[PDB]
DNA sequence: TCCGCTCACAATGCCACACGCGCTGCTCGGCCGTAT
DNA sequence: GCCGAGCAGCTTGTGAGCGGA
RNA sequence: CACAUUCCAACCACACCUGGCGUGUGGC
C-alpha cells in the first residue's frame, strides 16, 4: 500500500447492522499506523497500531 | 519412490520420507476415512501399527513372511500401554473393561 | 485370477462373514498345511479359498463342524 | 482385547501396589559408576536390567546366575521390555492434590468442596492458608482463614488454634470432608432455592457431585497420596527436582523444624508437584537452556505434533510406493499395471520367502544378494508372487470411498504406473502429471479383504448414487458415436447381410463402409420370466456399426438399446441396463470389451478438428451490425433525454443477450445442415459429419456452451461486482480477439480460477467436520422393529418436477405399507425392499406420497438398524449390518463439494424481487387443492384470500400434485376451490409496495379509537389530492399517545359492530404504527379491496443459497442475521410496553396465560395483525429461518425435511445428484442430544442436557413400571458442538480443542462404551465396522 | 439487580518472527560422581 | 569467593467485564 | 565349609549413521 491515507467502507451486512461504516487509514513508509473509524453509533473513534 | 523395509527416525520409531533416501509414503487422514468407509479392519490394523508403530511387530511380521507364515500377530502396541500408564499415573484410574 | 465374486455375495449373507470364513479357511489351508478339495491352477491360497466358497462345499457351519470333529478325534486319539 | 474404556479416580492404594521400588535418591544418574543405583532415577528394581537377560554392572550375561541378585547390584536377570512398562514412585514429602484441576473452567477442586477457585488457590498456594482443628473457636469446620486472622486468633487460642499450608492442608481438608452429607445438603438447597443463576450453578454442582458419589470415587482419593515415577525412556529432570525438594524437606523437617519452615517446605514440594502436573498452569515458567522451557506430561497435544491426535491417527507407512500414472488401455479392468522396479522393491521379503521355500536361496544373505544382483531366474518368482497378490492404488486427495481401490498388478517397464482408463474418472485423476501411491495388504486376511471388498470389479456403483461410477469416458463414447452415426450414402448402400460376422468381414475387408443402413439378421435373447433367455431371430434394418457393436453386448440386452446414436447418456443407460438385467458378473467383461472396441474404432476412425471445421455464420456479421445499430439508437435516445441510465443499460444488456442467442442459434443450425449427399437422388441433407459436432453432440468432451463460445461470439463478461459490462465480446476463438476483449476475458476468468482454488483448498475442512460428526455409528442391529417413518413425495416445489418419486424412494424400505388409491390394497405391504419393478408399480399406481423408513425412526440405541436404513448404494441388495454408513455418508456428501462455487453473482434477487409478479401461472390441467383455505367471495363477486399459509396445488389427471404455489398475505384469486381451470395464464395479483387490509364482508368503517395530532398526523397526497393520514409509530409519538393503539372498526350498513359468521366476537382491523390511511372514515368500503396501505419493505435480498457457505451454515445451524422468528405459543398476540431499547411484544393462547416475552427490532415489520388469533410456529418476520425453532416448535420430521429439501436444492442448482440417506443420517447425528423439560418420577431434572438414546434406555426400565420415564425435547446444534459433546472421551480427546476437551475428559470421571470408530484408531484395535465387527461379535458370544 | 452486548482469551485453525538441532565471553546463582 | 549455567552480541465458543433498563 | 557371575572342530552373536525438523514468542 502506497504510504499515505486511504478510505475504506465496511459495506454489506457487516457488524449485523445493515449500515456501511467508514474508516480512514493513514500509513507512513515506516512507523506507526493510524485509523479513524466509525461505528453503528455516530461516535468517531481512533486507533493506533 | 518405493520402500520395502529400512531405517527409522531417532525420536520416532517410524519410517522416513524423501525419495533421495530409502523412504515410504505418508498415510494421511483422508485415506484413513476412505479405508474406514470400507471394511478392512485387519488391513487398517496392518497399515497403522504392524507397519509403522510396532517396532517388534514389523520384525516379527517379516520373520513370519520369510518362512511362509502369512499370518499377522495382533501385537497390542507398547505405546498404548505407555499412554494407559501415563493416564493411571495422572491420578485417574484406567477403567478399562474386557 | 478371480474377477467376479457377486455369486459369493449371493451365497453368504454379506461380505464381512464371507471374508471372515475365507480368512479362517486360508489360515487352516496355507499356514495350516491341510489339503483342499478343489482343483487349483498353480495359484495362491486366496483365490482357491474364494473358489471353494463359491462352490458351496465350505462355509461357516461346515468349518465349525469340521474343526469340532477334528478336535474331538484328536482328544480321542490322545486318550 | 478390551471392552468400553472409562476414566475416573479409584483406589490409590492399588495405584501404589501396582508398582514397586523407591527412587528417593535426588541424583539423576551415577554416570561415573556402572552399578545399579538402588534409588537413583535410572534404577533397576523399579524398571529392570539395562538389557535383556543381562545385569546392569556388565559382569554377568549368561543364564545360570539368574534367580538371585548380585552381591551389591540387586538386578534380577530378566527382559528389558519391562523397563518400558514398569513404574515406581518418587518418594514424597507432602501429599498434594492437583494444580491442573484449577484452570478446568471451572476448578475441579473448589467446585467439589463448596469453595471458590481463589480460595482453594490461596490455600494450596502461599497467599492465605487454611486453619484447621480450631477448638473452642467460633470458626466453622471447613472455613478458610488468612495469616493475619490466624495470628490474632493465636493469642486467645495459643496452641488449640493451628493451621497447615498447601499440600498437607488440602489433604486434611479433603480427608475431613464427608461429601455424602454435603451432597444431601446441596440437594436440599436445590430443592429449596428458586432462582436462575444460582439454580444453574447448583444443578451443575449437584450433577457433578452425584456422578462422583455414585461412582467408585472418594474426596481424599483426589489427593495424590503417592506419586509414581516416569521411566527413563520417556519431565525426568522435573521429578529429579521434585525428589531433590523432598530430600531437602526430609533433611529440614525431621529435625523438628518450626511450623513456618515446614510450611515453606511443604508448599515448595506442592509447587514442585504442580510443575509435574503442568508447566504454565501453576504460575511458573521454567527453562531448560537459553530460555527454552520443558514440558509437563504434554505441551500441545493438538495439531501435527501431539500424541493422542497426530501420531496415533496419521503417520507414515512402509511398503508404500509412489509414482506417476499413465494410460494402460490394453490391461483388463480388474487388473492394472506396475513397474518392474516397483514390484521388485515393494515385495523383497515375499521374494525372499519364495526363494527360501525352494532351493534357489537358503539363507537370507544369499537371497538378498541374488535379489539385489537381479538375475534373470528370479523374474519368475516375482511373476508368481504377484499372480494372485493384489495391491491398493491410492489417489493423493481421497474424498469418497473409491479414493483407494484394489487391483491385480502386472509387471511392465518404465517407472510409470499404467492405469485402466475406465477407472480414472472414479479416481478424479487426469493424466496431466498426477502422482498416485500403491500399498500392499501384507497379510493373508488383508489380501482376502482387498480381493473381496475393495476390488475394482466389486465397486462400480457410486456410494452416493446407484448410478454406475464406471461410466465410459470421452474417447470410447466418441468412437462409438462415430461408429453408429449412420449416413445417407456409403459403400454397400442398402445391401443385405445375414450376420454380424459378415459385417465385420465386410468392414475389415474395405468393401462396405462403416456406417450405412443395411438389412442384417440378429439373433437376440429375450429375458424369460425365470432365469432363462428365449432366442429369437429377426431381420433388422440398421447400420453396419450397430451390427458390429452387437458382437460385444451379451445375449440378455435387446437390440433396441444399440439402435441409437450412442451418446454419453445413451451408453451410460446401456451400461445401467446391462448391470440391472445381467447382474454384476458379465457387466465387467462387457464394459472391458466396450472400451476395447471404442478405442479400436476411434483409432480406425481418424477424428480430428481443423481450421475449416468450425464454420462461421454468414449472417453473424449482419446480426452484429444490426445489434450495434440498435444499441447506438438506444444510446442516442438516452442522450436526447428520454430514458434514464438504468433502463437504457438494461435495454442494451437484453438486446446484446438476444443478439448473442440468435447468432448462437444460427451457428448451431448452420452446423448440422449444409452436409448434403447424393444417395440415389439429388439432396439428402442429414446430420452433419463435422468433427467438432461429432465431439460435442456426442457428449464425449465438448458441450454446447463451449462450442458456442468457440464458433459464435463469446457473449457477456462482467467485473467482480457481477455487473455485466455493456461491451460484449463480438469475436470468436476462430477469429482474433481484440486486446480489450481478451483483457475483459481474463478479468472475468481470474476470479473463477481463484474461487476454484480457494474452494478446493477449503472443502477439506468441511469434509473433515462431516467425517468427525458422524463417525461414531455402525449398523449393529438388523431390524429395529418399529412403525415410524417419513412421508416422501416427488419434489415439485416451484417447477413441474425437480425430483420425481422413484429416485427419491428407490433404495429403502417403506415404513408403513403403501396403499393404492383403491381402498384396502396392500400390494406394497409393510417392511418391503424396493426395486426398479417395485418403483414402476408405485408409479403406475399413481402413488403420491409414501411413508418410508428413516435412520431417525430407527429406535436402536447407539447405532442404526439395516432394515430401516435402505439399500447398499454399491451392491444391489439390502444393506447388511456392521458397515460404517456414517463414514460413507460423510464421504459422499463432502466428495462433490468440488463443484460448489462460493459467490460469483448468485444472490437470489439478481433479476428482480417484486410481489406484483406473484400472479400464479400453471401449465397442467386438473383439480385444484388449497391448504389453509381462507377464500371469501367479496361484494365485487371476486374471491379474496384472507390468509398467508394458503398454498395452491394442482392435482393431476390421476391424483398426484404437480404444481405448488404460495399466495401472498391477503391476495386475490379469480378462481376458487375445485375449479377445473386450464393452464398457461396468470389468475392472481398482489401489491409489493405495501400490505393491504382487504376485508371479507361489506358495510362501513369509521375512525374508531382514533385522533389527529396525538397518534395520527395530517398529510396530503401529491398524486391524487385526498389527504393520507399517517398513523404514528412508537418512534415518532409523544407520551400522551403512547397508550393508544388506533384501529378501524368494521361495521355493518347501519353502523353497529359486525357479527362475524361462525363466532360471536366482532372483528375490527387493527392499525399498527406507521400506517397509511387513504380511504377515510364514513365511506362505502367495497368488500375485498385495499383500504389502508400499511407500508412494508419489499427490497431486501441476501440469499446465498447458490454457494458452499450456505451448506456450511446449514450443517452448522448457525443463527442468521435477520432470523425468521416464529410464534412460540398459539393464540392471540398482545402488544405491551415498548422502547426498552427496542420494541417488545407478548403472545397469549386461549388455554393459558402469557408467559412468553419477545423483542422485535424497529427495522423489522410484522406479518399478522393483533386481532388474528394465529397458530404457534407461524412466520412472523419474512426471511431466513433458524433450525432450532423449527425443530422445537414443528417436530422432528419437519426440520429434517426442510434441511434435506434445502441441500437438495443447492446440489441440483450445482448439478450434483446425492441420495438422501447420507443427509438423513447426518441430520440424525446432529440432534443426538436432547433436554429434559419435566423431571417426573425419574432420577434427573429438567436442567440436564442428557443424550437422547441414554434418556431413552433410562425409560426402558420405567416402561415396565407406571412411573413416568422422562420428557425429552430434541435441540439440534452445531456439528462442531455436537462432536465436542460426544459421550466418548477417547474420540473427543483427539478431536479439536485438545486442551479443553482433554481437561473435560480426564476430569469427568465417566464411562464411554467406545461404540464407534475413532477410539479403535486411537488404541489401534480392530475397528468394529468391517471384517472385525462380526469378529468382535465372534468374541462376544461366550463372554 | 438481573439482561443484552462485547472483549480477552481458549482454542478449529493456520501464518509471521527470534532461534536451535553442531556460535563464545560474561555474570548471577548454587557446588563432596565396589562390595563414593 | 569458586564452579556451573543462561544470556547476549548480532471461525466457533466461553468466561469475564461493561454497560443498560 | 558355603554362594558361585569360566581366559569367551564348523559357526549362529559383533547389522545401520541423517532427514529436514523442532523450541519459544507474536497475530487474529
Ligand atoms: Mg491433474
Ligand atoms: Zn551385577
Ligand atoms: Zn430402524
Amino acid at each position: 500500500r502506497s504510504p499515505g491515507v486511504f478510505f475504506d467502507s465496511d459495506k454489506g451486512k457487516t457488524h449485523s447492522s445493515g449500515k456501511v461504516l467508514y474508516n480512514a487509514r493513514i500509513i507512513p513508509y515506516r512507523g506507526s499506523w493510524l485509523d479513524f473509524e466509525f461505528d453503528p453509533k455516530d461516535n468517531l473513534f481512533v486507533r493506533i497500531d | 519412490h518405493a520402500r520395502s523395509t529400512g531405517s527409522y527416525s531417532l525420536v520416532t520409531q517410524q519410517p522416513l520420507g524423501g525419495k533421495a533416501q530409502f523412504g515410504g509414503q505418508r498415510f494421511g487422514e483422508m485415506e484413513v476415512w476412505a479405508l474406514e468407509a470400507y471394511g478392512a479392519a485387519y488391513t487398517l490394523q496392518e497399515m497403522l501399527t504392524v507397519k509403522s508403530d510396532d517396532v517388534n511387530g514389523r520384525t516379527k511380521m517379516y520373520k513370519n513372511i520369510v518362512d511362509g507364515n502369512h499370518q499377522m500377530e495382533p501385537g497390542m502396541p507398547e505405546s498404548f500401554n505407555v499412554l494407559l500408564k501415563e493416564i493411571r499415573s495422572l491420578g485417574i484410574n484406567i477403567e478399562l473393561e474386557d | 485370477a478371480r474377477v467376479t465374486v457377486q455369486d459369493a455375495v449371493e451365497k453368504i449373507g454379506n461380505r464381512f462373514d464371507l471374508v471372515l470364513v475365507a480368512a479362517r479357511r486360508a489360515r487352516q489351508m496355507q499356514v495350516g498345511g491341510k489339503d483342499p478339495l478343489v482343483p487349483e491352477e498353480n495359484d495362491k491360497t486366496t483365490v482357491i479359498a474364494l473358489r471353494e466358497i463359491e462352490e458351496g462345499l465350505i462355509n461357516n457351519q461346515i468349518l465349525d463342524v469340521r474343526e469340532r470333529q477334528e478336535q474331538q478325534e484328536q482328544e480321542a486319539a490322545e486318550l | 482385547e478390551f471392552d468400553a474404556i472409562k476414566i475416573a479416580l479409584a483406589s490409590p492404594d492399588m495405584i501404589r501396589s501396582w508398582s514397586f521400588g523407591e527412587v528417593k535418591k535426588p541424583e539423576t544418574i551415577n554416570y561415573r559408576t556402572f552399578k545399579p543405583e538402588r534409588d537413583g532415577l535410572f534404577c533397576a528394581r523399579i524398571f529392570g536390567p539395562v538389557k535383556d537377560y543381562e545385569c546392569l554392572c556388565g559382569k554377568y550375561k549368561r543364564l545360570k546366575h539368574r534367580g538371585v541378585i548380585c552381591e551389591k547390584c540387586g538386578v534380577e536377570v530378566t527382559q528389558t521390555k519391562v523397563r518400558r512398562e514398569r513404574m515406581g514412585h518418587i518418594e514424597l514429602a507432602s501429599p498434594t492434590a492437583h494444580i491442573w484441576f484449577l484452570k478446568s473452567l471451572p476448578s475441579r477442586i473448589g467446585l467439589l468442596l463448596d469453595m471458590p477457585l481463589r480460595d482453594i488457590e490461596r490455600v494450596l498456594y502461599f497467599e492465605s492458608y487454611v486453619v484447621i482443628e480450631g477448638g473452642m473457636t467460633n470458626l466453622e469446620r471447613q472455613q478458610i482463614l488468612t495469616e493475619e486472622q490466624y495470628l490474632d486468633a493465636l493469642e486467645e487460642f495459643g496452641d488449640e488454634f493451628d493451621a497447615k499450608m498447601g499440600a498437607e492442608a488440602i489433604q486434611a481438608l479433603l480427608k475431613s470432608m464427608d461429601l455424602e452429607q454435603e451432597c444431601e445438603q446441596l440437594r436440599e438447597e436445590l430443592n429449596e432455592t428458586n432462582s436462575e443463576t444460582k439454580r444453574k450453578k447448583l444443578t451443575k454442582r449437584i450433577k457433578l457431585l452425584e456422578a462422583f458419589v455414585q461412582s467408585g470415587n472418594k474426596p481424599e482419593w483426589m489427593i495424590l497420596t503417592v506419586l509414581p515415577v516416569l521411566p527413563p525412556d520417556l519431565l525426568n529432570d522435573l521429578y529429579r527436582r521434585v525428589i531433590n525438594r523432598n530430600n531437602r524437606l526430609k533433611r529440614l523437617l525431621d529435625l523438628a523444624a518450626p511450623d513456618i519452615i515446614v510450611r515453606n517446605e511443604k508448599r515448595m514440594l506442592q509447587e514442585a508437584v504442580d510443575a509435574l502436573l503442568d508447566n504454565g498452569r501453576r504460575g511458573r515458567a521454567i527453562t531448560g537452556s537459553n530460555k527454552r522451557p520443558l514440558k509437563s506430561l504434554a505441551d500441545m497435544i493438538k495439531g501435527k505434533q501431539g500424541r493422542f491426535r497426530q501420531n496415533l491417527l496419521g503417520k507414515r507407512v512402509d511398503y508404500s510406493g509412489r509414482s506417476v500414472i499413465t494410460v494402460g488401455p490394453y490391461l483388463r479392468l480388474h487388473q492394472c499395471g506396475l513397474p518392474k522396479k516397483m514390484a521388485l522393491e515393494l515385495f523383497k521379503p515375499f521374494i525372499y520367502g519364495k526363494l527360501e521355500l525352494r532351493g534357489l536361496a537358503t539363507t537370507i544373505k544369499a537371497a538378498k544378494k541374488m535379489v539385489e544382483r537381479e538375475e534373470a531366474v528370479v523374474w519368475d518368482i516375482l511373476d508368481e508372487v504377484i499372480r494372485e497378490h493384489p495391491v491398493l492404488l491410492n489417489r493423493a486427495p481421497t474424498l469418497h470411498r473409491l479414493g483407494i481401490q484394489a487391483f491385480e498388478p502386472v509387471l511392465i517397464e518404465g517407472k510409470a504406473i499404467q492405469l485402466h482408463p475406465l477407472v480414472c474418472a472414479a479416481y478424479n485423476a487426469d493424466f496431466d502429471g498426477d502422482q498416485m501411491a500403491v500399498h500392499v495388504p501384507l497379510t493373508l486376511e488383508a489380501q482376502l479383504e482387498a480381493r473381496a471388498l475393495m476390488m475394482s470389479t466389486n465397486n462400480i456403483l457410486s456410494p452416493a448414487n446407484g448410478e454406475p461410477i464406471i461410466v465410459p469416458s470421452q474417447d470410447v463414447v466418441l468412437g462409438l458415436y462415430y461408429m453408429t452415426r449412420d449416413c445417407v450414402n456409403a459403400k454397400g448402400e442398402g445391401m443385405v447381410l445375414t450376420g454380424p460376422k459378415e459385417a465385420e468381414r465386410l468392414y475389415r475387408s474395405g468393401l462396405a463402409s462403416l456406417h450405412a443402413r443395411v438389412k442384417v439378421r440378429i439373433t437376440e435373447y429375450e429375458k424369460d420370466a425365470n432365469g432363462e433367455l428365449v432366442a429369437k431371430t429377426s431381420l433388422k434394418d440398421t447400420t453396419v456399426g450397430r451390427a458390429i457393436l452387437w458382437m460385444i453386448v451379451p445375449k440378455g440386452l435387446p437390440y433396441s438399446i444399440v439402435n441409437q446414436a450412442l451418446g454419453k447418456k445413451a451408453i451410460s443407460k446401456m451400461l445401467n441396463t446391462c448391470y440391472r438385467i445381467l447382474g454384476l458378473k458379465p457387466t465387467v467383461i462387457f464394459a472391458d470389451q466396450i472400451m476395447y472396441t471404442g478405442f479400436a474404432y476411434a483409432a480406425r476412425s481418424g477424428a480430428s478438428v481443423g481450421i475449416d471445421d468450425m464454420v462461421i455464420p454468414e449472417k453473424k456479421h449482419e446480426i452484429i451490425s444490426e445489434a450495434e445499430a440498435e444499441v447506438a439508437e438506444i444510446q442516442e435516445q438516452f442522450q436526447s433525454g428520454l430514458v434514464t441510465a438504468g433502463e437504457r443499460y438494461n435495454k442494451v444488456i437484453d438486446i446484446w443477450a438476444a443478439a448473442n442467442d440468435r447468432v448462437s442459434k444460427a451457428m448451431m443450425d448452420n452446423l448440422q445442415t449444409e452436409t448434403v449427399i447424393n444417395r440415389d437422388g439429388q439432396e439428402e441433407k442429414q446430420v452433419s459429419f463435422n468433427s467438432i459436432y461429432m465431439m460435442a453432440d456426442s457428449g464425449a468432451r465438448g458441450s454446447a456452451a463451449q462450442i458456442r463460445q468457440l464458433a459464435g461470439m463469446r457473449g457477456l463478461m462482467a467485473k467482480p461486482d457481477g455487473s455485466i459490462i455493456e461491451t460484449p465480446i463480438t469475436a470468436n476463438f476462430r477469429e482474433g480477439l481484440n486486446v480489450l476483449q481478451y483483457f475483459i476475458s481474463t478479468h472475468g476468468a481470474r476470479k473463477g480460477l481463484a474461487d476454484t482454488a480457494l474452494k478446493t483448498a477449503n472443502s477439506g475442512y468441511l469434509t473433515r467436520r462431516l467425517v468427525d460428526v458422524a463417525q461414531d455409528l455402525v449398523v449393529t442391529e438388523d431390524d429395529c422393529g418399529t412403525h415410524e417413518g417419513i412421508m416422501m413425495t416427488p419434489v415439485i416445489e416451484g417447477g413441474d418436477v425437480k425430483e420425481p418419486l422413484r429416485d427419491r424412494v428407490l433404495g429403502r424400505v417403506t415404513a408403513e405399507d403403501v396403499l393404492k388409491p383403491g381402498t384396502a390394497d396392500i400390494l406394497v405391504p409393510r417392511n418391503t425392499l424396493l426395486h426398479e419393478q417395485w418403483c414402476d408399480l408405485l408409479e403406475e399406481n399413481s402413488v403420491d406420497a409414501v411413508k418410508v423408513r428413516s435412520v431417525v425412526s430407527c429406535d436402536t440405541d447407539f447405532g442404526v438398524c439395516a432394515h430401516c436404513y435402505g439399500r447398499d448404494l454399491a451392491r444391489g441388495h439390502i444393506i447388511n449390518k456392521g458397515e460404517a454408513i456414517g463414514v460413507i455418508a460423510a464421504q459422499s456428501i463432502g466428495e462433490p463439494g468440488t463443484q460448489l462455487t462460493m459467490r460469483t453473482f448468485h444472490i437470489g434477487g439478481a433479476a428482480s424481487r417484486a410481489a406484483a409478479e406473484s400472479s400464479i401461472q400453471v401449465k397442467n390441467k386438473g383439480s385444484i387443492k388449497l391448504s389453509n383455505v381462507k377464500s371469501v367471495v367479496n361484494s365485487s363477486g371476486k374471491l379474496v384470500i384472507t390468509s398467508r399459509n394458503t398454498e395452491l396445488k394442482l392435482i393431476d389427471e390421476f391424483g398426484r400434485t404437480k404444481e405448488s404455489y404460495k399466495v401472498p398475505y391477503g391476495a386475490v384469486l379469480a378462481k376458487g376451490d375445485g375449479e377445473q381451470v386450464a393452464g398457461g395464464e396468470t389468475v392472481a395479483n398482489w401489491d409489493p409496495h405495501t400490505m393491504p387490509v382487504i376485508t371479507e364482508v361489506s358495510g362501513f368503517v369509521r375512525f374508531t379509537d382514533m385522533i389527529d395530532g396525538q397518534t395520527i398526523t395530517r398529510q396530503t397526497d401529491e398524486l391524487t389530492g385526498l389527504s393520507s393520514l399517517v398513523v404514528l409509530d412508537s418512534a415518532e409519538r409523544t407520551a400522551g399517545g403512547k397508550d393508544l393503539r388506533p384501529a378501524l372498526k368494521i361495521v355493518d350498513a347501519q353502523g353497529n359492530d359486525v357479527l362475524i359468521p361462525g363466532t360471536d366476537m366482532p372483528a375490527q382491523y387493527f392499525l399498527p404504527g406507521k400506517a397509511i390511511v387513504q380511504l377515510e372514515d364514513g365511506v362505502q368500503i367495497s368488500s375485498g379491496d385495499t383500504l389502508a396501505r400499511i407500508p412494508q419493505e419489499s427490497g431486501g435480498t441476501k440469499d446465498i443459497t447458490g454457494g458452499l457457505p450456505r451448506v456450511a451454515d446449514l450443517f452448522e445451524a448457525r443463527r442468521p442475521k435477520e432470523p425468521a422468528i416464529l410464534a412460540e405459543i398459539s393464540g392471540i398476540v398482545s402488544f405491551g410496553k415498548e422502547t426498552k431499547g427496542k420494541r417488545r411484544l407478548v403472545i397469549t393462547p386461549v388455554d393459558g396465560s402469557d408467559p412468553y416475552e419477545e423483542m422485535i427490532p424497529k427495522w423489522r415489520q410484522l406479518n399478522v395483525f393483533e386481532g388474528e388469533r394465529v397458530e404457534r410456529g407461524d412466520v412472523i418476520s419474512d426471511g431466513p429461518e433458524a433450525p432450532h425453532d423449527i425443530l422445537r416448535l414443528r417436530g422432528v420430521h419437519a426440520v429434517t425435511r426442510y434441511i434435506v429439501n434445502e441441500v437438495q436444492d443447492v446440489y441440483r442448482l450445482q448439478g450434483v445428484k446425492i441420495n438422501d440417506k447420507h443427509i438423513e443420517v447426518i441430520v440424525r447425528q446432529m440432534l443426538r442430544k436432547a433436554t429434559i423439560v419435566n423431571a417426573g418420577s425419574s432420577d434427573f431434572l429438567e436442567g440436564e442436557q442428557v443424550e437422547y438414546s441414554r434418556v431413552k434406555i433410562a425409560n426402558r426400565e420405567l416402561e415396565a413400571n407406571g412411573k413416568v420415564g422422562a420428557t425429552y425435547s430434541r435441540d439440534l446444534l452445531g456439528i462442531t458442538k455436537a462432536s465436542l459433546a460426544t459421550e466418548s472421551f477417547i474420540s473427543a480427546a483427539s478431536f479439536q480443542e485438545t486442551t479443553r476437551v482433554l481437561t473435560e475428559a480426564a476430569v469427568a470421571g465417566k464411562r464411554d462404551e467406545l461404540r464407534g470408530l475413532k477410539e479403535n484408531v486411537i488404541v489401534g484395535r480392530l475397528i468394529p465396522a468391517g471384517t472385525g465387527y462380526a469378529y468382535h461379535q465372534d468374541r462376544m458370544r461366550r463372554r
